[PDB]
């Protein structure tokens, strides 16, 4: 009956806190504010957030400190019928460690070559440049910070697409490893020594954030990029497509759907307060997102001001914010090598504890099932890593940023959202709300508000669905600068998309032919939970 | 609007078995947990059993686990507690609570139903007419030898409503010894008819009782 | 269990009095699982003061709570005679639930002595072989009296009932049922009857006595 627990109460909230602050915090967040009407973003970001993603975040949260067991149990018990639900929702963690942990990586091996009294990527001069290269960003041109990362540190040059991944980058393999040796030694022994590491991935963040936001501000032409940063344009709250930036960047930032706050929440003590928990864990994500825009527009001023740039060239997403864009800034700036050092080891903790829970939703959720691994949790987690940078050595390739972005758009993207969706439907409607406030009135105290129960069953999967639909819209065939993928590469896609949500009806139907008796009376079978013994 | 009514109770022997009753109106009943919780003679209170909103999760004390059964009927909107192997000590009024919310407590109490477990037997009291061997006169009611509690003893019919002091019944030998006393004008007696009533439902026993001078 | 304490069990006081009645408990009890309630005579337990310090519906501001961990306490600034009760503190931390042993309110009054009445055995007692001298006690205040019984000079301190009722809800005073309890013969080879009321609101007993012979 008796399962571990967290050695300590911050050791889960760091853990969940880590694993939800990413740089999606760094580079989705502030770009919406910029290109959605500065603060009046935050109106739709609110609400989205109050209706929507807080809601789904406290639902799954709740369900593991409940059922106390890993995403395949806990749904294999709520609703077996819907035990799909925990398949599908693994194996998406899975599919996500073959892409994530290179990000990390990269912060590694820029944090390697920023030992040094000169960085390499101010000049235009070295051997890896071009005639088109320019000191900063320029409509028309390449910076030497863009050509560093591209033709240096990627060599992606050497490749012609997908199908060229080309040689093997083996000062980027090396870095891989030391990632996978580094999440390697944390969830060795589990939660006794990983609710401690998420001590420092967690906490140095805020650390380097500080002392970022005051260099940031210090510099001349820090209060401009404030401006784009937060000007008020409440014309935007009137386009559906700015309520939809915002429903999906709360949805995407807390992550639930991962299996891992039902993972993580699991190890929790059954009458510990999760209500609490969620509100106190979502909002510090969402307020992080909201500091690290001052980091970076404080310093993207900087550059529209004493270095000469054109605003719409730096206020970027992606990699390419903190790969090229940032970095650029620290350059000119004194004392470089300092904030160079302290930044990318800021994106390296940024994505580490996020990676921890990723990876120990997988190893958690197939303790529960399988009890033969759960006596190998090192013998087990170390294949599986092998395994992780095994195929990591494709990410690590010369085209190894093609594979990286084929995965980053379909792997998670859309297997995520009609999972999410099966996860609502199924406590909501399957297992109903009743029931469910019962569940938390005996573990916290108090069955939840008349809102929260409202949320979880009409607005939830509205919310949803309205996320789903518009990514539908803006959908069009996956392509990167120039590059064209070719349609195989994107029918391969759609397949590491489908091979996940797959699982729910597969499973649903195989475990609908069992066990006997009439159509009426297995439905009944497959909704009963667990816990009526 | 919200209202509890505990219906059930009364004189059980030792071992025996009874079924107590929660009629629940004035909230969706299927959204409260329900608990039942009993006061000694001695007006002390002790929590029994407490029913979650759907019945899935039951707590019991530990003086009352293995025995008491807490019971739920959402469609009907009723509580119950089947009690089995029953014990002088579960002798109480026992009470019905809704504590849904923990940090909150029980917000709504029942009126309460008693339950007395005794191996005495019912008898029928002897009701006695007390009467004086000045500015005013008191007289008296005695009220010896019955068994269960409890009893109604009033004036006149209960046309006074002071004046008099009805006290409480007093345990002695399985027997309960209840007493009242009435205070009048000197005047108003002997000319007025004084007459004490007293009931006792358990045993069938009616009595009136008008009181004469010497 | 959790046990809690309540101290003190019964209080005295007088109309605009401060009064504070405390809460300790065995075990740490989480603050906002403490609650108080309200117990008048003859009534179910109200919600008076939930998670500590927060007054339920239809609390007077009079009233408030504090204390945390081990030790809890309820005050009334202005004490008023609707306050008369019983106040239990209860709990909520784990289970099972446990209440407090309860502290009771009694309100001051000026001292009363008290109205004694005598009473000789009626007719009808004596024809089923019994003899029962009722003495009343009535209106007297405080609450702790001692009755005294003698025949023909002689104490006799054995076969009576007595019995207190609660504290009157106009006058604040008390009463005193004894029952000298005899067998018909005893009561016949014997003179006179004789009760006496050892009070503190007179420095000698106030005597009743009478007689058959008369
Ligand atoms: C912009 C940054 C700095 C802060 C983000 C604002 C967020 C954290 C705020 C704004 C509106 C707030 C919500 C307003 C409404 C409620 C109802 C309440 O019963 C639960 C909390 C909840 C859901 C709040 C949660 C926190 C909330 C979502
Ligand atoms: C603008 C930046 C630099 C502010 C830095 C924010 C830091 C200091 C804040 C944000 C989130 C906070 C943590 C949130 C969670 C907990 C759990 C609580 O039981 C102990 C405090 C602790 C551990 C907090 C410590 C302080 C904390 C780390
Ligand atoms: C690609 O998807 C993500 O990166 C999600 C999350 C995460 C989930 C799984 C994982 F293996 C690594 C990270 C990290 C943070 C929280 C949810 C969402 N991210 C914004
Ligand atoms: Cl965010
Ligand atoms: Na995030
Ligand atoms: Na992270």
């Amino acid at each position: 009956d008796e399962r571990e627990t967290w050695s300590g109460k911050v050791d889960f909230l760091l853990s969940v806190i880590g694993f939800a602050v990413d740089l999606a915090n760094v580079w989705r967040f502030p770009y919406l504010c910029y290109k959605n009407g500065g603060g009046a973003f935050l109106v739709p970001y609110g609400i989205m957030l109050a209706v929507g993603g807080i809601p789904l975040f406290y639902m799954e949260l709740a369900l593991g400190q409940h059922n106390r067991k890993g995403a395949i149990t806990c749904w294999g018990r709520l609703v077996p019928l819907f035990k799909g639900i925990g398949y599908a929702v693994v194996l998406i963690a899975f599919y996500v460690g073959f892409y994530y942990n290179v990000i990390i990586a990269w912060s590694l091996r820029f944090f390697f070559a920023s030992f040094t009294n000169s960085l390499p990527w101010t000049s235009c001069n070295n051997i890896w440049n071009t005639p088109n290269c320019r000191p900063f960003e320029s409509q028309g041109f390449q910076s030497a910070a863009s050509e560093y990362f591209n033709r240096y540190i990627l060599e992606l040059n050497r490749s012609e697409g997908i199908h060229d991944l080309g040689a093997i980058k083996w000062d980027m393999a090396l870095c891989l490893l030391i990632v996978y040796l580094i999440c390697y030694f944390s969830l060795w022994k589990g939660i006794s020594t990983s609710g401690k590491v998420v001590w420092f991935t967690a906490l140095f963040p805020y650390a380097a954030l500080l002392i970022l936001l005051i260099r940031g501000l210090t510099l001349p032409g820090s209060f401009l990029g404030i401006q784009y940063y937060l000007t008020p344009n409440f014309s935007a709250i009137y386009k559906a497509e700015v309520w939809a930036d915002a429903a999906t960047q709360v949805f995407f930032s807390l992550g639930p759907g991962f299996g891992v706050l039902l993972a993580y929440a699991s190890y929790n003590k059954y009458h510990n307060n999760v209500y609490k928990d969620a509100l106190l864990t979502s909002f510090i994500n969402s307020a992080t997102s909201f500091i690290a825009g001052f980091v970076i527009f404080s310093v993207l001023g900087y550059m529209a001001h004493t270095l000469g740039v054109r605003i719409e060239d730096v206020a970027t997403e992606g990699p390419g914010l903190v790969f090229v864009v940032y970095p650029a800034a620290i350059a000119t700036m004194p004392a470089s090598t300092f904030w160079a050092l302290i930044f990318f080891m800021m994106l390296a903790t940024l994505g580490l504890d996020s990676s921890f829970g990723g990876m120990e939703a997988i190893i958690t959720a197939l303790s529960d099932e399988f009890p033969k691994i759960k006596r190998n949790r090192e013998l087990f987690v170390a294949g599986l890593f092998s395994l992780y940078f095994v195929v990591g050595l494709a990410s690590c390739t010369q085209g190894g940023f093609y594979f990286f972005h084929l995965l980053d758009r379909y792997a998670a993207g859309y297997s995520i959202l009609v999972a999410v969706f099966f996860e609502a439907i199924a406590v909501s409607w399957i297992y109903g709300t009743n029931r469910f406030s019962e569940d938390i009135r005996d573990m916290i105290g108090f069955p939840p508000g008349r809102y929260w129960q409202v949320c979880w069953r009409f607005v939830a999967p509205i919310f949803l669905l309205f996320i789903t639909v518009y990514l539908l819209i803006g959908y069009e065939p996956l392509t990167y600068a120039d590059y064209v993928y070719p349609s195989w590469a994107n029918a391969l896609g759609w397949c590491i998309a489908g091979s996940s949500v797959v699982m729910i009806p597969a499973v649903a139907i195989f475990k609908l032919l069992s066990t006997p008796g009439s159509l009426r009376q297995r439905f009944t079978i497959l909704t009963t939970p667990w816990r009526d013994q | 609007e919200v209202q509890l009514v505990e219906s059930g109770g009364g004189l059980v022997k030792p071992g025996g078995s009874l079924k107590l009753s929660c009629a629940a109106s004035g909230f969706t009943f299927s959204s409260y947990a329900m608990s039942w919780v009993r006061q000694s003679p001695e007006k002390r209170l002790e929590w029994v059993a407490e029913i979650s909103s759907g019945g899935r999760y039951i707590y019991y004390s530990d003086t009352v686990t293995g025995r008491f059964t807490i019971s739920r009927d959402n469609a009907r909107n009723i509580l119950h507690l089947e009690m089995s192997s029953l014990r002088s000590e579960d002798t109480a009024m026992y009470y019905c609570a809704r504590g849904e919310v923990r940090q909150r407590g029980f917000d709504y109490w029942g009126q309460g139903t008693t339950l007395t477990v005794s191996s005495a037997k019912t008898t029928a009291p002897s009701v006695y007419p007390l009467a004086p061997v000045g500015s005013s006169v008191t007289l008296g009611c005695l009220v010896k030898g019955y068994f269960p509690e409890p009893v109604t003893l009033t004036w006149n019919s209960g046309s006074l409503s002071s004046g008099v002091h009805t006290f409480p019944a007093v345990l002695q030998s399985d027997l309960y010894t209840l007493s009242s006393s009435v205070t009048v004008t000197s005047s108003t007696w002997p000319s007025q008819s004084i007459t004490c009533n007293v009931a006792h439902p358990a045993s069938s026993t009616k009595v009136d009782k008008k009181i004469e001078p010497r | 269990e959790n046990v809690l304490t309540q101290s003190p069990a019964i209080m005295s006081t007088s109309p605009g009095e401060k009064v504070t009645m405390t809460c300790r408990a065995s075990s740490s009890v989480g603050s906002s699982y403490l609650h108080w309630y309200q117990q008048k005579s003859g009534a179910s337990p109200k919600l008076w003061i939930y998670s500590t310090s927060n007054l339920a519906s239809g609390v007077p501001a009079r009233f408030s709570g504090s204390g945390s961990g081990t030790s809890y306490s309820l005050t009334i600034s202005s004490v008023e005679a609707e306050d008369a009760a019983t106040y239990y503190c209860q709990q909520f931390s784990g289970y099972p639930l446990t209440f407090g042993s309860g502290t009771k309110l009694e309100m001051k009054r000026a001292d009363a002595a008290p109205t004694v009445s005598i009473f000789p055995p009626s007719s009808e007692q004596l024809t089923s072989g019994g003899a029962s001298v009722v003495c009343f006690l009535n209106n007297f205040y405080p609450k702790d009296i001692n009755v005294k019984w003698k025949i023909d000079g002689s104490e006799r301190q054995n076969g009576v009932l007595n019995s207190w009722t609660d504290q009157d809800s106009k006058d604040s005073t008390y009463s005193m049922s004894s029952t000298l309890t005899l067998t018909k013969d005893e009561y016949e080879r014997h003179n006179s009857y004789t009760c006496e009321a050892t009070h503190k609101t007179s420095t000698s007993p106030i005597v009743k006595s009478f007689n058959r012979n008369e």
